[PDB]
């Protein structure tokens, strides 16, 4: 068969709401295991600098302790029945997720429901895992891109609730106690906040009827009639450059806003993002790859690797470039990266978009492939999207992107804005700010 | 419905094997016998060059039209390489798995090899030894094999730097002859028509239909390397002799391993089920790392306990596992961890089944090594079929082998393998 | 020249004809605005009457 | 009758005198640089030598006696099969540029 | 059972080296030999003013 | 370290005494590669403090008088009197690190522990590494009579340098065998020596080749007395062993003391002692602990 017909043979996901709201979603296929996660709207934003830390404490402190099966119960259930688990947490996700075998079903709820509304929070771990959370903020400073994206999200949202990392700064992990916690637990693990995905292996009446059993009444009806509230986040173009002289490699960001999940241009800016592509110096394609900017930067020997991003939040995004290079070559990258973005944003070619259409296309179903990585997108779809989309309704979005359109919706969000900048290294051979917005908008058109 | 891999015999010597899922990815894989222990002590090296060497000219394309071409597709190609097997693996869209075919079977079949492309590709293949060497667990891994194995398995996976820049091309040339041919060639496919990959592989693989030069038999070596790295972080590594794969010595020292802590089940855990990592945590109290892990090849094969520690306390925590896996060749063992033990496996193999290029890997294994596709449910049955007294044997049986130790630390109170 | 023509190259050039087309719209009335033509400034009703 | 027009050809052309083949009067293009980073390396090495010799010839205003002339059936064609290879890879990537 | 990840779990990518290829005086002699062994140990002298010289 | 590195042979007693002990002699003569940055002036004042001691070392002079000496002495050296840290004993270990340099000629050694300075056994430990030859004596010769190179060339064609190898110190030493070959027949040259190492064992030995080996052995010993560079070399090192100096009269007395079986039973100890190999170059056919 042909590409159309079998992404329509790619089974449909059946969304479903309890009796307090929270939504269930599966994907059945031929595969016995079995991947169910609950995925939580809460994050670092609903967060103010008070219990800043409770998100990334919470997604630590889940397993730990439980009011049902007290101490170390889960992990010994969960290796009863040989299970893997999995704890993400971000700006507007945070997670919880068991890959198992499917005979091992009504286990894997229950575990979750015990994680999810019955975990109890001793003290005595609260300051065994608050020492090991500070040792562990202590070593992410090694982890120097998400130093730079922590940098990125702090001075591309200054004075909003995306200023703030997801683990919290160290002066306010110290005073988080019990209460607070509690607190945000009684605030932002609502339940129709929540989703149940499952992927393959499973029966979705079956999930249904133990998500009846288990996860019904986990909380609906607010404190005080206290709602939380989204806010729109102001973008502030910025710069900001930890200079570190002594440090090996200079690790630099350049971000604009881009529209984010609900607004239905994703695929057009992922598309122009992955006809920029990225580039590793472990890549063996050498001068003769595809992306113009990794071609140059490999042809005169610019930077060891760039990774060109779509993070995207509810109505607020950043798309850029963070680039790991050397101390010699940053404006080279700089004037390169903007050249080949705004070369793609006045000059965009049939042959340009339609490859980087079949690399998006490949991309998603590579992505998709995986029973943790699609439950992460059937989690990550219901709380942003509403809906979840499909990948028929996927290459619907896409094969309607042509070089016109992506020429002008460029126009709308490349064209002269003011980027946010981070750097952490040696930032001396980075160009200011003055230099990257003549750098931007050009001398041409 | 997803038919079942139909597994077949080309009458030319390759192992084809290829079934429709309707599926959005079309992978195509190529997987040869010709790795760190198929190439010799001369040609070292070989086997990271040509690694790197997958997007070099061919007969039939030129690299530019090579990159261009699986780029324009949207397609990947990547090739994983272990000591025994090299692996190379073209996904892409299901409409142009022609052209992808094509291009693989090109550079999989007749390449070029020409003396400018690899002069290139010596920087890249130390810049790929520099990034492949910023993870500590790969470097003693590749020295614990140095020292665990005397002559064929001892061939490290990246190329030393002694031959860096003594990689020739009439060598590559050489190992690509005697070494990619089609007794020991199998070739799977997921989402693409058995039919249509039987056409493909009988129009580009009637070159090369030889059985091959035989690589050599390994022998067990034993001793230590114990050398300095200057972190204090120190991974330690204590490994004996195990069955090679496809044998019931095996069967028992994987679920053996997965008594032993194979790894982290929970993210931020603390295992507690895992033996070593009870009996290791209940006399140390510093941040530590405890798993066992096994890794079994054609012949011969390695299980053993790889501690990561502080360097204070990593005498005490060598100790109390290697003390542990005495406990197990004593056999102080529970029936409920032993079937804990063979759910973790079975959990875990499902776990390399359920994504499509652990699948491909899977039955190009499978296809590559024994020639036949067992299901997935007859793996459980012997996984099920694996009982206690053979965990009992193969404890006892690494308990009483000549063991090796790799290490890499500060080395203060790392301790000897006679003091073990 | 053999290389310059092709079809991608003909739809850069055609994505380059406004702006280009608009560049030589302004050196055209800049090099007018400069030299002051009588021709074409006698037809501007702003500067209709002697400038 | 053609061959002995180039052989005059190549005793007029003044090189066969001077100590060079064909392959050594080439413009130093990008793809005549390509191909010199693409020679082998003993190749190399007696080009570079007879670029040298011709250097010091040319500055001394004299050429080598008849014996030791590069003859035209003495010429080699070694530069011509990296060449080649060197045009045909321009032009599929201008081709693919053009695509 | 047969493949690198079904045997280790996390020690797939450690001994399964993956590379995506794409985007996503020799002395010759026996009598000049005479010498080049080791008679007498390591001994090293580093000078302010004379070079290194090894006693064997 | 990169110009003293040039020498192969260094890298090969580097990486022995890196194997052949545990602790307290298993350290490197020369820096580590990851230390160059590390070593700091408070580890250097550490280190001085504690074990540059006057009780600890010793002062030797030659064609200076002693008054001005011990004037000295008094002065400016007589203020430490910390002796610090003595040491771990050097408790053997065994095994092999067997490098590849891509050199022609290997470079192997194959070593077990012998006796300390100052024991009855060094003496006939000494006898025997002139015995199995140490040096180039007749230069550009077949050096004939020794041993190792008696019993090498006797079966090999191959271009060889066999030698013994002993490193004495005052714990324990290391008594070896050091072969330097091409990389085609390592195993014949390495197999050769070592049988013929296995020969002196079970007696097979000539009583003109132990006085042969007595005379090279006091040769020896004078060409370390002769020089002044050497004398006040030999001066200090019998100072911090001994404390009071023995004379080279007696030094020849104690070596013609040697009796012709101490060789034997030094060879028997070489033999039935635990092994330790250091090789580098293509080790395609250099043999190992198993085949030695």
């Amino acid at each position: 068969a042909t590409f159309a017909q079998a992404l329509q043979s790619v089974p449909e996901t059946q969304v479903s709401i309890l009796d307090n709201g929270l939504r269930v979603a599966s994907e059945q296929s031929s595969h016995a295991t079995c991947t169910v996660g609950v995925w939580i709207d809460a994050g670092s934003r609903y967060e103010t600098e008070k219990n800043n830390g409770a998100g990334y404490f919470l997604e630590h402190l889940a397993f730990k302790g439980t009011k049902n099966r007290p101490g170390n119960a889960l992990e010994k259930e969960v290796e009863s029945i040989g299970a893997h688990l999995n704890a993400y947490s971000t700006r507007e996700h945070t997670a919880y997720l068991i890959k198992a075998l499917s005979k091992d079903l009504p286990k894997v709820v229950e575990l979750l429901a015990d994680i999810v509304q019955n975990s109890s929070l001793e003290d005595s771990q609260i300051e065994k895992e608050r020492d090991v959370i500070l040792r562990e903020m202590q070593e992410n400073d090694a982890s120097m891109q998400n130093v730079v994206f922590d940098y990125l999200h702090a001075t591309a949202f200054q004075g909003t609730p995306l200023a703030q990392a997801v683990e919290g700064p160290s002066e306010n992990v110290r005073r988080l106690s019990r209460t607070d916690l509690t607190d945000y637990l009684n605030r932002h693990y609502k339940a129709p906040r929540m989703v149940l995905a499952a992927a393959g292996g499973v029966e979705h009446q079956q999930l249904l009827d133990l998500a009846q059993k288990h996860l019904s009444s986990v909380s609906r009806v607010y404190e005080e009639d206290a709602v939380p509230g989204l806010t729109p986040c102001r973008f502030t173009g910025s710069e900001i450059r930890h200079r570190d002289d002594a440090l090996p490699l200079a690790h630099v960001a350049i971000a604009v806003e881009g529209p984010g999940w609900a607004n239905p241009d994703n695929v057009t800016l992922q598309v122009a993002n992955a006809i920029i592509g990225h580039y590793d110096c472990t890549y063996g394609g050498g001068v003769h790859l595809s992306s113009p900017l990794a071609s140059v930067a490999v042809a005169n020997k610019l930077c060891q690797s760039f990774q060109t991003f779509n993070i995207s939040y509810s109505d607020t995004g950043l798309l850029g470039a963070h680039f790991v290079c050397d101390a010699m070559s940053i404006d080279d990258m700089v004037f390169f990266l903007q050249g080949q973005w705004m070369r793609l944003c006045t000059s965009a070619t049939e042959s340009e978009v339609t490859r980087g259409k079949n690399i998006l296309r490949n991309a998603l179903v590579s992505h998709l492939d995986g029973t943790t990585p699609v439950c992460e997108d059937i989690g990550r779809s219901l709380l942003t999207y509403g809906r979840r989309i499909p990948l028929a309704e996927w290459e619907s979005r896409i094969q309607e992107v042509d070089a016109q359109m992506l020429r002008d919706i460029c126009s709308k969000y490349f064209y002269d804005q003011c980027p946010a900048v981070a750097g952490y290294g040696p930032i001396e051979q980075l160009p200011d700010y003055n230099r990257i917005r003549s750098g931007m908008f050009w001398l041409r058109f | 419905q997803p038919q079942d891999l139909e597994f077949t015999k080309l009458p030319n010597g390759l192992v084809i094997a290829s079934l429709e899922n309707y599926a959005p990815l079309s992978r195509i894989g190529l997987f040869v016998k010709a790795g760190s222990r198929y190439e010799d002590s001369n040609n070292l090296g070989t086997s990271h060059l040509l690694r790197l060497a997958s997007s070099l000219t061919t007969k039939g394309a030129s690299s530019f039209k090579i990159t261009r071409g699986i780029e324009a597709v949207g397609g990947k190609l990547s090739v994983t390489a272990t000591r025994e097997n090299m692996a190379y693996t073209v996904e892409g869209i299901r409409s142009d798995i022609e052209i992808l075919m094509e291009f693989l079977l090109n550079v999989t079949t007749a390449p070029e090899f020409r003396r400018w492309e690899v002069a290139a590709l010596r920087s890249q293949l130390k810049i790929d030894k520099a990034v492949a060497f910023q993870n500590s667990q790969t470097r003693i891994i590749e020295n614990l094999h140095d020292v665990a194995y005397k002559n064929a398995l001892a061939n490290p996976l990246y190329c030393p730097d002694y031959r860096m820049g003594k990689i020739t091309s009439e060598e590559l040339h050489y190992f690509v002859q005697n070494h990619f041919t089609s007794a020991r060639m199998a070739l799977v496919g997921l989402g693409v028509s058995h039919s249509v990959l039987k056409q493909v592989a009988e129009q580009f693989l009637n070159m090369r239909g030889g059985l091959g030069l035989a690589g050599a038999k390994a022998k067990y070596r034993g001793g230590e390397i114990r050398e300095q790295n200057g972190d204090n972080l120190v991974h330690a590594a204590i490994v004996a002799e195990s069955a090679a794969i496809g044998n019931a010595e095996a069967n028992a020292f994987s679920v053996l391993q997965h008594l032993l802590g194979a790894g982290p089940h929970i993210k931020r855990g603390n295992n507690t089920t895992s033996l070593l990592s009870q009996s290791v945590a209940k006399g140390s109290h510093q941040p530590f790392d405890v798993s066992a892990f096994n890794a079994s090849y054609s012949d011969s094969g390695l299980f053993g306990i790889y501690t990561i520690s502080q360097a204070a306390a990593a005498g005490e925590v060598i100790n109390a596992a290697y003390n542990q896996v005495k406990a197990v060749a004593q056999g102080n063992l529970s029936s409920a961890d032993v079937q804990a033990a063979k759910n973790k496996l079975k959990a875990g193999y499902l776990m390399s089944v359920e994504t499509s290029e652990g699948f491909l890997s899977e039955i190009g294994s499978q296809a590559l090594a024994a020639g036949s596709y067992m299901p997935p449910s007859t793996v459980l049955q012997q996984i099920d079929s694996v009982a206690d007294a053979d965990v009992v044997k193969a404890a006892k049986k690494f308990v009483s082998g000549k063991k090796s130790m790799a290490a890499s630390g500060n080395l203060g109170h790392t301790p000897f393998l006679d003091e073990l | 020249l053999s290389r310059f023509l092709g079809p991608r190259y003909r739809e850069l050039a055609r994505n380059w004809i406004p702006t280009a087309g608009m560049w030589g719209t302004v050196g055209a009335v800049g090099l007018v605005w400069a030299t002051d033509w009588r021709l074409i400034l006698d037809w501007v009703p702003y500067i209709n009457g002697k400038f | 009758w053609l061959d002995g027009f180039r052989k005059w050809y190549y005793n007029a052309a003044g090189f066969n005198k001077l100590g060079l083949m064909r392959d050594d009067t080439l413009h130093e293009t990008e793809d005549v640089k390509e191909a010199i980073r693409r020679l082998p390396e003993d190749l190399y090495n007696d080009r570079m030598f007879r670029i040298k010799r011709a250097l010091d010839l040319t500055m001394r205003h004299q050429i080598l006696p008849k014996d030791q002339w590069t003859k035209y059936e003495e010429d080699k064609f070694y530069l011509e099969p990296y060449l080649k290879e060197v045009i045909r890879e321009r032009k599929e990537r201008e081709e693919w540029a053009k695509k | 059972m047969l493949s690198v990840a079904a045997r280790s779990g996390p020690f797939a990518p450690v001994l399964s080296a993956t590379s995506r290829g794409v985007a996503g005086r020799p002395f010759l002699c026996r009598e000049s030999l005479s010498g080049q062994a080791a008679a007498r140990p390591l001994v090293a002298t580093v000078g302010l003013n004379v070079p290194a010289s090894v006693r064997f």
